[PDB]
């Protein structure tokens, strides 16, 4: 069934003949980035609709993405690779294409590469440190609503932990008194959160507002935008910086890593023992957060994160000079040292 | 002196120079064009390039004298690790311009740079992108003639396996610059190719597993055909 290419997204018979297609309609390198990942866009689903009502039940994508959200929007998808669509897109590149196909191919292949790439910059690690200092006076103000969304409202705190579960209450409704229970339902509350909250409006004690509760609801607004876009851009960005490092502990214990020692070139200048000290001083070893490290007894640990520091040292070194991607070897190598810790 | 020939393989030449010794090189397809810091020489109007080994692993495999190099010329190829474009400039230059090449290394930061070349150098697509998930450039590639595997993965057998059973035309060929240590740090070398070959032909035809000393301790290309 449906696959892609630059043209567009191809429908076809389970004997390979084109049952539908359709273009980009948008910058191939706009959509592709987003199909090839698996994320459903308008001409994915423009044809999905237009498939159906030639009446198909059946879906089968390349991305096992693709076809999981497919399917949480209602058509039954099966996911296969490499599925007789694709088999039949590249195989025959011309017949759909026309002659000059591959300079398509190759258009559109770079244009998506130098979105993908973030233009060369004598300091992003500075750039990551800042939007980590960010992040952390972002992490107060979110502490910060708590104790506020509550003085008209102490209840929801306990019912919702999660804050991005949370900030939804208030972005959205705001007053204890605005509560509907088919709004109750909408929003992804269960069947006893449409209770605990049919249970608000009427139930326990909070000094009500209605100015108050406006000013509230544009401190959520405020809070959710800064946190994300500094998660995603220390994300996005620790990919130009520091892809060792970042693939070897989670871009933010690296970021915090690249920030705790105020720079790259600073952390490369860093030998393991510098390292498997760098974050703390009763805190101690900022690289402890490691998965492995913490669900460990206190008497295996120091081992452990010596060979992390070793490691964390040469993602720096390289990361510092060329960035090229030496993860997988060094999470392997790192990963059998530790078995023999045990 | 400074005299140039060609090689065993098409595409290839050898060279030798003042010191009268001979160095591998290759008919550049981009006048002026130098990367990786080249050597490059000039006979009677060519630019050749000098394919120095110890930057290139097939400098290597081709020096210490390979015998099956799949890479014709018109041969498109798959290749799983592209980097600065250094190990693989070569590569475009015996392809010609009726060759292709689908090149893959995931780290943008080094990438990047291989993306002006691609400006004159229409021969290569710069594709940022991942080579443990194969499906995420359904659409930018195609079924090649040759998977050519360098990547400090420590699968690169089921990742050159995978690749393959994606876009490798039957009858295609696969090479595949496998670091020993890379796949175990704790496994004697020669006893890891013994796996590799095993696990490789499993779905292969292996056709030669090629040593690469003294330019890369327990490096070896193998040279594997889809049959």
């Amino acid at each position: 069934f449906i696959s892609e290419n630059v043209r567009g997204i191809y429908a076809f018979d389970e004997n390979g003949n084109l049952i539908e297609k359709r273009y980009f309609t948008d910058k191939p390198e706009k959509v592709l980035d987003q199909l090839l990942k698996g994320e459903i866009t308008k001409d994915l689903e423009e044809l999905l609709n237009s498939l159906k009502e030639k009446g198909y039940d059946e879906f089968v994508f390349e991305h096992p993405e693709l076809s999981r959200r497919a399917k949480e929007l209602g058509f039954s998808a099966t996911t296969e690779f490499p599925n007789i669509a694709g088999e039949r897109l590249r195989s025959n590149p011309e017949e759909f294409l026309g002659e000059n196909w591959f300079e398509e191919y190759y258009k559109v292949g770079v244009a998506l590469t130098r979105m993908r790439i973030q233009e060369q910059s004598g300091a992003r690690d500075k750039m990551v440190i800042q939007a980590i200092e960010a992040l952390d006076d972002i992490n107060l103000l979110v502490a910060r609503l708590r104790e506020w969304y509550s003085l008209h409202f102490p209840e929801l705190d306990e019912l919702l932990p999660k804050h991005p579960q949370y900030v939804a209450f208030v972005k959205t409704v705001g007053h204890r008194d605005n509560i509907n229970e088919e709004v109750l339902r909408e929003l992804g509350l269960s069947e006893e959160k449409i209770k605990k909250i049919l249970e608000a409006k009427e139930k326990t004690m909070g000094a009500w507002m209605d100015q108050t509760d406006i000013e509230v609801v544009r401190q959520l607004a405020e809070e959710i935008q800064l946190r994300k876009k500094l998660e995603d851009y220390i994300d996005r960005a620790m990919d130009d910086v520091a892809p060792n490092l970042k693939a070897l502990v989670g871009a933010k214990l690296a970021a915090r890593l690249i920030s705790l020692a105020g720079g790259l070139r600073e952390l490369a200048m860093m030998p393991s023992s510098t390292i498997q000290v760098l974050g703390a001083e009763p805190k101690h070893g900022v690289i402890y957060q490691y998965p492995a490290i913490n669900r460990s007894p206190w008497w295996q640990r120091g081992k452990i994160a010596r060979a992390l520091a070793g490691k964390l040292a040469i993602a720096a070194r390289v990361d510092y000079f060329s960035g090229e991607y030496i993860a997988e070897e060094l999470k392997k190598e790192l990963e059998a040292r530790i078995r023999e810790i045990k | 002196m400074v005299e140039v020939k060609k090689h065993k393989f098409p595409g290839v030449y050898v060279v030798i120079d003042d010191d009268g010794s001979e160095k591998i090189a290759t008919k550049n397809l981009v006048p002026g064009q130098r990367v990786y810091g080249e050597r490059v020489i000039k006979w009677e109007g060519e630019e050749y390039r000098i394919w120095n080994p110890h930057r290139s692993k097939l400098g290597a495999a081709i020096v210490n004298g390979l015998k099956n190099f799949p890479i014709k010329p018109g041969k498109s190829v798959l290749y799983l690790g592209i980097a600065s474009g250094t190990t693989a400039s070569h590569v475009s230059d015996i392809v010609g311009w009726e060759g292709k090449i689908y090149g893959i290394e995931f780290s943008p930061r080094v990438l990047r740079e291989l993306v002006p070349i691609v400006e004159e150098r229409r021969n290569i697509i710069p594709i940022l992108g991942d080579a443990t998930k194969p499906e995420e450039y359904r659409a930018l590639v195609t079924k090649v003639d040759v998977i050519f595997e360098d990547v400090a993965q420590p699968t690169q057998a089921k990742i050159l396996i995978d690749n393959a059973k994606a876009y490798l035309k039957r009858g295609g060929y696969g090479m595949i610059a496998v670091k020993s240590r890379s796949i175990d740090v704790t496994k004697e070398p020669e006893q890891v190719f013994k796996e590799v070959e095993r696990e490789l032909s499993e779905y292969f035809e292996v056709i030669e597993r090629l040593n690469l000393e003294p330019y890369e301790k327990d490096h070896a290309l193998f040279v594997v055909r889809k049959p």
